């Protein structure tokens, strides 16, 4: 889903934004605002196989411009490179393992358990926010297909 | 009893007569312990399902939760 | 309140000891599966026993045969009018709803 690309790029050692980095002035090079417009982009799209229509390439761009400029600038290209690089049936297994009451739901206090069985040290914020992330319709818990969202990434 | 449960109760014992009763007693050690390792078999895929069972009622609930609330 | 990457790193771990407690579960019914046939599938004591009560036990044990086939089959069928209906109900809420290295080495190459 989207919060785990922004994760990964939380994660990234500077190996690798040095990595990164060097690729993206390459990228640019010929580019007057130093970002990478559909001219850059389709330059090295023909680089690696197809060509693709002056809006098929900017359909690109809009799917990470979080600033409205049309083009990407070195923070938009690092959630790019990571979006390039478990199943229901897994989910519904462990599901059952987080319902303790057998109830169908997973409310607070069978997250804390859960949570608290983990090892970490858990704080009441952590608690608090893992329940505002996966609980979306506001009733105090999580049901199935709120839960196949809310681990959507995870390995 | 009347005839179809006489019937009934003679070809059981028949059914045993022709398996056991021409055997000595080593013949029919080995087959007492030839029938329990069915009885064995049969109560072990009697406990898989048992247990099978118990999953499916959880699932059956959860799909009723679902689509009692997605409407 | 909290960063992206801790709220994913405790994902990562709720889906780790709720994969061993799946497993944990999985003994814990191995072992109830022998205490159980340990009571209902009792060893035999055959030593002792003259031809007469050789001969009975071969012929209790012949009907007990045919009885727990039929405990096993009506318990069978139950399940099966289950998945029937798993899939049904799984069917009607369904009714109710670039490349990393490619890029890298075509810019660079090392
Ligand atoms: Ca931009
Ligand atoms: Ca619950
Ligand atoms: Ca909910």
């Amino acid at each position: 889903m989207d919060d785990i690309y922004k994760a990964a790029v939380e994660q990234l050692t500077e190996e690798q934004k040095n990595e990164f980095k060097a690729a993206f002035d390459i990228f640019v090079l010929g580019a007057e605002d130093g970002s990478i417009s559909t001219k850059e982009l389709g330059k090295v799209m023909r680089m690696l196989g197809q060509n693709p229509t002056p809006e098929e390439l900017q359909e690109m761009i809009d799917e990470v411009d979080e600033d409205g400029s049309g083009t990407v600038d070195f923070d938009e290209f690092l959630v790019m490179m990571v979006r390039s690089m478990k199943s229901e049936e897994e989910l519904s297994d462990l599901f059952r393992m987080f319902d303790k009451n057998a109830d169908g739901y997973i409310d607070l206090e069978e997250l804390k358990i859960m949570l608290q069985a983990t090892g970490e040290t858990i704080t009441e914020d952590d608690i608090e926010e893992l329940m505002k992330d996966g609980d979306k319709n506001n009733d105090g818990r999580i049901d199935y297909d709120e839960f196949l969202e809310f681990m959507k990434g995870v390995e | 009893q009347t005839e179809l449960e006489k019937k009934k109760k003679i070809l059981a014992e028949r059914r045993k007569v022709l398996a056991i009763d021409h055997l000595n007693e080593d013949q029919l050690r080995e087959k007492a312990k030839e029938l329990w390792q069915s009885i064995y078999n049969l109560e072990a895929e009697k406990f898989d399902l048992q247990e099978k069972f118990k999953q499916q009622k959880y699932e059956i609930n959860v799909l009723r939760n679902r689509i009692n609330d997605n409407q | 309140k909290i960063s992206a990457s801790r709220k994913l790193q405790l994902k990562t771990l709720l889906l780790q000891i709720a994969k061993q407690e799946l497993e944990r579960e999985a003994e814990e019914r191995r072992g109830e599966k022998g205490r159980a046939l340990s009571t209902r599938a009792q060893p035999l004591e055959l030593a002792g026993l003259g031809f007469a009560e050789l001969q009975d036990l071969a012929r209790q044990l012949h009907a007990r045969v045919d009885k727990v086939d039929e405990e096993r089959y009506d318990i069978e069928a139950k399940v099966t009018k289950n998945i029937t209906e798993i899939a049904d109900l799984t069917q009607k809420i369904f009714d109710l709803r670039i490349s990393a290295d490619a890029m890298m080495q075509a810019l660079l190459g090392a």
